[PDB]
């Protein structure tokens, strides 16, 4: 409910050192592939940052309702960008209970 | 092994299938049908059925 | 044996560092991929080197 935006701009970008940074599988993606994210040349690209359920996962996508996508984080139908999803439990969770 | 599962390891074993243009040499276990002339019939010929 | 991160790039029309330096997949392949998780034999604490 209080993600953070960040803005990027005027600078090159390589994308190929996203994969030695976080923990994931793969990307997903809308309207673009990652293969060729690095063969063109944009004007703005921002970066958003929040923590979600494993179960809540599948409402960071278009024309989706529920609970985090109707209140907290919605997303546009014509969305053009990838989303990165990891596993974090050494960071984001405690035995007394990351509240 | 304590990294996360982005970064572990996967044994990758991968199978490449060749289309029938020789005689065929790897097919599984049915039983062969003896050969019927002169008749109408379904046929199976090393998988082209009809 | 691959990192979990070059699984996708294990396909036809995929590029990348592994598909363009080690192993390509033609784009008119006919087969299986299997993949599968090995971190208790191919996984060492000092590092499987």
């Amino acid at each position: 409910y209080a993600w953070n935006r960040k803005r990027i701009s005027n600078c090159v970008a390589d994308y190929s050192v996203i994969y030695n940074f976080a923990p994931f599988f793969a990307f997903k993606c809308y309207g673009v592939s990652p293969t060729k994210l690095n063969d063109l040349c944009f004007t703005n690209v921002y970066a958003d940052s929040f923590v979600i359920r494993g179960n809540e996962v599948s409402q960071i996508a278009p024309g989706q309702t529920g609970n985090i996508a109707d209140y907290n984080y919605k997303l546009p139908d014509d969305f053009t960008g990838c989303v990165i999803a990891w596993n974090s439990n050494k960071l984001d969770s405690k035995p007394s209970g990351n509240y | 092994p304590t990294y996360g599962v982005g970064h572990q390891p996967y044994r990758v074993v991968v199978l490449s299938f060749e289309l029938l243009h020789a005689p065929a040499t790897v097919c599984g276990p049915k039983k062969s049908t003896n050969l019927v002339k002169n008749k109408c019939v379904n046929f199976n010929f090393n998988g082209l059925t009809g």
